[PDB]
Order: structure tokens, then C-alpha cells, then sequence
RNA sequence: GGGAGACUGGAAUUCCUGGUGUAGCGGUGGAAUGCGCAGAUAUCAGGAGGAACACCGGUGGCGAAGGCGGGUCUCUGGGCAGUAACUGACGCUGAGGAGCGAAAGCGUGGGGAGCGAACAGGAUUAGAUACCCUGGUAGUCCACGCCGUAAACGGUGGGUACUAGGUGUGGGUUUCCUUCCUUGGGAUCCGUGCCGUAGCUAACGCAUUAAGUACCCCGCCUGGGGAGUACGGCCGCAAGGCUAAAACUCAAAGGAAUUGACGGGGGCCCGCACAAGCGGCGGAGCAUGUGGAUUAAUUCGAUGCAACGCGAAGAACCUUAC
């Protein structure tokens, strides 16, 4: 990666929904190697979401990272043994990546003993406000404004 | 007492920074330094030390009733804007910023370099 | 490259009491602006540096403001 | 040049100095 | 900004007096001596005193060199150009001699803010008579005299004539376009830089500001040390300066440039080097190898990276060398 960025890797569309958050998801959430039970972990947790909402997956897993989807980041820079604090703005790319990568981090914390409604139930937390997720967004937005300072360096 | 309009003092050196507000006649009614606020040492140069003197400072001040206020910053600045941008986000409105540093007309020996 | 205004047939005379044409050549702060900036020849460079000098000596402009 | 010949005359008048330091009062007494 | 004298201006540092104000300030790679809580630092007002003169301000000006810039006044030395009226070779150099001569140092009398040999602590270190930190006397400053040395260097004595040019810059006279202002262009005299031929040099380099081509005069050199030392002499209050050897010893000491190697010297470009993510080690138990102590040996090798689930891809006897 010294030279120049490596292409993207490319998506394959899911099979089931058309959109590809779920398989995005899913890819993450897998550990171990195995697709099979990743797959049918996150398609309970979505059907578990249809019979407690009443409304469609996709919108609502869209609009719930949305909500959750960061828009700024802090990076360290050091210069003469001490270290600084910049806000960079973030591609959405990153943005949802991170935003997914915290559910995920974060769905083995939930104390009713289950994977599937874990996932069921932060996935309608978030789609409420009232998840985990919107405090680590809030954190982050605050660490950004807060240190908004130490941007001179332009990077 | 009640002060409604107040200047800030800001001396921000290589090994230290000191904040005082005081009356526009130049009488201090609050003041907060690197090393009050429990850093010893190298640690009260920092621009983070700065920043907790400057708020600690503004909130001294406002006990006083101090609303808005003028800055004088004097020194070597490694804490000069976080100590501005640390009493702006105390409730203080900063009016004025000017840069009052001693600079001689070539009087006086500065002492020998080190080596 | 400019030219030197007093160089020319209608310079005018530099005096110290003249605060607008001394005021032409101090900055901001008072600081007297080099020949680079100005672009008047060493003579009058020379003439304008004193004519300040002598100027602030007699609390005519400010002892760098 | 070189600074190795600088070098060598500078210790030797070094010493030298340092010597006539060393022997003042004894020459004072000699010379009167 | 060539020199001498007198008067005088502002910024800043320190100290003193007085308000506000509280627990720190100072310093460093990190600290500690140190300064405060008996009122420091910080912020205002008043006062005392000494030294150096921001901006103009540079490879720019002046001086024989050493050197010279806050302002004004008085006294005073040199240089350049134009005219060419005047004297009519009156020129050049200069042994000895005389004068001037940075800084440090010396004598007498003042002055003393800042800085700071010596001297005290603190720190680092195996030790630190140092580098770094906190204090701090002589001195730096003024008047009058001494000393007479510097990498006092362009490591390049002074005078004169000649030998392609290009291009910056300081001071002065004139011609042609003239808009008639502007580095408008040219011509010429005197300084100060860069680049470049011919020529010179061992090379680097110099090159009309010669280290080129020639004439005049002075100073100086003759292998490295011993030694710019001893003895004698002159000068100085002193420190010391100037003139200046011999015995003995070495077979070299040197100058420039070339190729490697090295640097606690740099600049670019790469590698899962960092950043970005996944999963771990460091915590628990067990299995090997190793460092450590033992007895009879606990067989030997292996020691950062690049030794340590490595030799040894299989120790009850054999293997085993104990």
C-alpha cells in the first residue's frame, strides 16, 4: 500500500433482500469460517425484528445506521515524543463501517443469554435512538467538536 | 463584587502558563496557574494544562459576575490559542485579542547560549 | 522595480515635521519599511530614516505603536 | 594547512606558560 | 556608521514604595539546589540607576590597518568628479627609527542594571575540578596613563604599463530619443561582487580587484623536533614582549587530489515498516527447550536480531559420548 491504493473489492449481491448491508453484516459478524450459521444468526435476528416492528427490514436497518453512522473521526500525530489530536472528516464508506463494526463489537454484551436477540434487540434499539451505538456516535462527535483546536497541521 | 467587563492576561512561556483576570483598572480579581491545577514539573508546559488553567480561571471569574472579557497574551506561545479557545468555551466573550510582548530596543546582555 | 518618488522632478522636500509623507513609509506598528518594499534609492532611504528618527524623538509619531 | 601542526605548537606553548607559572617567585628571587 | 567634545530620547532588565491576590514560582531530557506562604509569581501606578542603541540595515558606505551606525550642536581629517588657470620631475621604495594598534591584563579615582572567569551548591556519571541548572567576585562602563600582542587572514608588501568578454551594485560628469518622469539608450572616470577565455599552477584554483606578461624597492624562506626555548641584552609596575642559538634525536615531516571504509551527517525510494483491520503472547493449567542450585553424573554443542517444539525424524538396557 506504499505505492498507491489497492482496487476495492467488489460485492456480491444478496440473494434474499437485493441490498448488500445484510451479507456486509453478515461477512462481519462471521468468526471461525463459517457463513452458514452467520447467515441464519443475522436472518433471526432480522425476522425476529419483522414480527417486533411491523415494518419492512430493509428501511429500517437503512434509517437505524444512518442514525448511528459517525461523521467525524480523530487521528494521532506525533511530533517531538508528544502526540495531537486532529478531527478528519470521514468517507460514508468508513463511516457505516465503523458504525457496524461497533453493533457487531458490541452485540456480545447484552445480558439475555443469546446471540440472535441480541442482535434483534440492538438492531430496534438503534432503530429507537436508545441503543449503545448513538453513545459511542455521541462520544465520538464530542471528542471531535471538543478537540476541533488542533487542525493546523491540515490532514 | 460585580465586574461586568474585566481583560485576561495570558503568559505563556516554555515551562509554564499563568491566567489572570482582572479589573480593567488592573486590579486581579482571579487567577489560575499550570501547576495549581495539579501538574508538576515538565507536565505544566503542555497545551492541555494551559486549557484546564484558562477554565478553571474563566470559572473564578464568572463567581465574580465577569461577562465579557479582553485577552493580553505575552510569551513564547505553546498554549496561547487553547488557553483563548478554553475561555470561550467557559462562557466568556473574548473581545479583544492583542499580543503584548516585551521586545527591547537592544538593551541588556541576554545570557550566554547553552551547549 | 518601482521608482524613487523624490528621484523624480516633483518629489517633494523631506521634512521632519511632515507627519502624512513620514507616515507613507512607517508600518503598522511604526516600524520604519525597507528599501525593498519602498523602493526609493539609498540617499533618500537614508533621508526618510532620519526624518522618523527625528520625528519620534519629538513625540511627532509613536516610539513603535 | 592542517590543524596537527597548530596542535603540536599550541602544547608546547601551553606547557611552556604553565612552567614559567610554576617557577614565578623562584625567578623573581634569582633575577634580583 | 571617518574622528573628538558637550547636551539629550524611547523600549527593555533589575531594585524600591504602594493597591489586588492567592498558593505556588523558577528550571530541565527529568529533576534538584533556589525563591515564596513573615505574602512570591502574576497585574496596575510612582520612583532610582546603569549599559546597549529595535525598525532603517545588505556582502551597502567610510578608514592605512585596528575599526566605525539613537538624536542634535560645535570643532576636524581623507577621498571622487568637472575645468585645466598654476609649479615644472618636485616621483617610487625604504635598512634602522617614530607613530597608530581588537580583546584580555596592569596603576590611581569613580560607577555598577544586565552578563559573567574564579568560587559555592544541585544534577549527570564508574568518577565529572566540565557540558546542563541556581547563585556569584574581578571584569565589561567613565577619566588619565601603561602593555604592544590575535586564524591583527585575502594565510596574497608597495609603485607602474600591457593582455577576450558577459552580468549585478555605490559615487560623479555628458550625447542621442525626448514621451521630455521612469536602470529611456549610449559615452567616460573612480570603487565594490559573480561568471568566464588566452596565460599560469603539483593540484585545488587565479583570471583586468591576477596567483598572467614585464621593470624598480623592501621584508622573509633553506628537512621535522629540540625551540620562538636557554644564555646575554633592551623595554615594562607586573604579566610578559622583542633579538636569538647549541648539544642531542628522527628518515621523515608536509601539500593537493583519487579509490574504499566509516560517522552518535544529510536527501529520495522500498519491505505487514507505520497507519488501517483480523487473530493472538504477557493472566490459568499442561508439554518441551533454556538460565539458576544440588548430588553420582545430572553427557557436549547452541547465546540478540541470525541461541532457547534448536542439534536429537522418537533416552528401560543399546543408542550414551555421563
Amino acid at each position: 500500500p506504499r505505492k498507491g491504493p489497492a482496487p476495492k473489492r467488489p460485492l456480491v449481491n444478496d440473494p434474499v433482500y437485493g441490498s448488500q448491508l445484510v451479507t456486509q453484516l453478515v461477512n462481519k459478524v462471521l468468526l471461525e469460517g463459517k457463513k452458514s450459521l452467520a447467515e441464519r444468526i443475522v436472518y433471526g435476528a432480522l425476522e425476529q425484528a419483522r414480527e417486533k416492528t411491523g415494518t419492512d427490514p430493509v428501511v429500517t436497518l437503512k434509517r437505524a445506521l444512518d442514525n448511528v453512522k459517525p461523521a467525524l473521526e480523530v487521528r494521532s500525530r506525533r511530533v517531538g515524543g508528544a502526540t495531537y489530536q486532529v478531527p478528519v472528516e470521514v468517507r460514508p464508506d468508513r463511516s457505516t463501517t465503523l458504525a457496524l463494526r461497533w453493533l457487531v463489537n458490541f452485540s456480545r454484551q447484552r445480558r439475555e443469554k443469546t446471540m440472535v436477540e441480541r442482535l434483534a434487540n440492538e438492531i430496534l434499539d438503534a432503530s429507537n435512538g436508545l441503543g449503545a451505538s448513538v453513545k459511542r456516535r455521541e462520544d465520538t462527535h464530542k471528542m471531535a467538536e471538543a478537540n476541533r483546536a488542533f487542525a493546523h497541521y491540515r490532514w | 463584587k460585580n465586574v461586568p467587563h474585566g481583560a485576561a492576561h495570558i503568559k505563556s512561556t516554555f515551562n509554564n502558563t499563568i491566567v489572570s483576570i482582572t479589573d480593567p483598572q488592573g486590579n486581579v480579581i482571579a487567577w489560575a496557574s499550570s501547576g495549581h491545577v495539579g501538574f508538576k514539573g515538565s507536565r505544566k508546559s503542555t497545551p492541555f494544562a494551559a486549557q484546564l488553567a484558562a477554565e478553571n480561571a474563566a470559572r473564578k471569574a464568572q463567581e465574580h459576575g465577569v461577562k465579557k472579557v479582553d485577552v493580553f497574551v505575552k510569551g513564547p506561545g505553546s498554549g496561547r490559542e487553547t488557553a483563548i479557545r478554553s475561555l470561550q468555551a467557559a462562557g466568556l466573550e473574548v473581545g479583544t485579542i492583542s499580543d503584548v510582548t516585551p521586545q527591547p530596543h537592544n538593551g541588556c546582555r541576554p545570557p550566554k547560549r547553552r551547549r | 522595480t518601482r521608482k524613487c518618488v523624490f528621484c523624480s522632478k516633483k518629489g517633494q522636500t523631506i521634512d521632519y515635521k511632515d507627519t502624512a509623507l513620514l507616515r507613507t513609509y512607517i508600518s503598522e506598528r511604526g516600524k520604519i519599511r525597507a528599501r525593498r518594499v519602498t523602493g526609493n534609492c539609498v540617499q533618500h532611504q537614508r533621508d526618510i530614516a532620519v526624518a522618523v528618527k527625528n520625528a519620534r524623538e519629538v513625540a511627532l509619531l509613536p516610539f513603535g505603536s | 594547512g592542517s590543524v596537527i601542526k597548530k596542535r603540536r605548537k599550541r602544547m608546547s606553548k601551553k606547557k611552556h606558560r604553565k612552567l614559567l607559572r610554576r617557577t614565578r617567585v623562584q625567578r623573581r628571587k634569582l633575577g634580583k
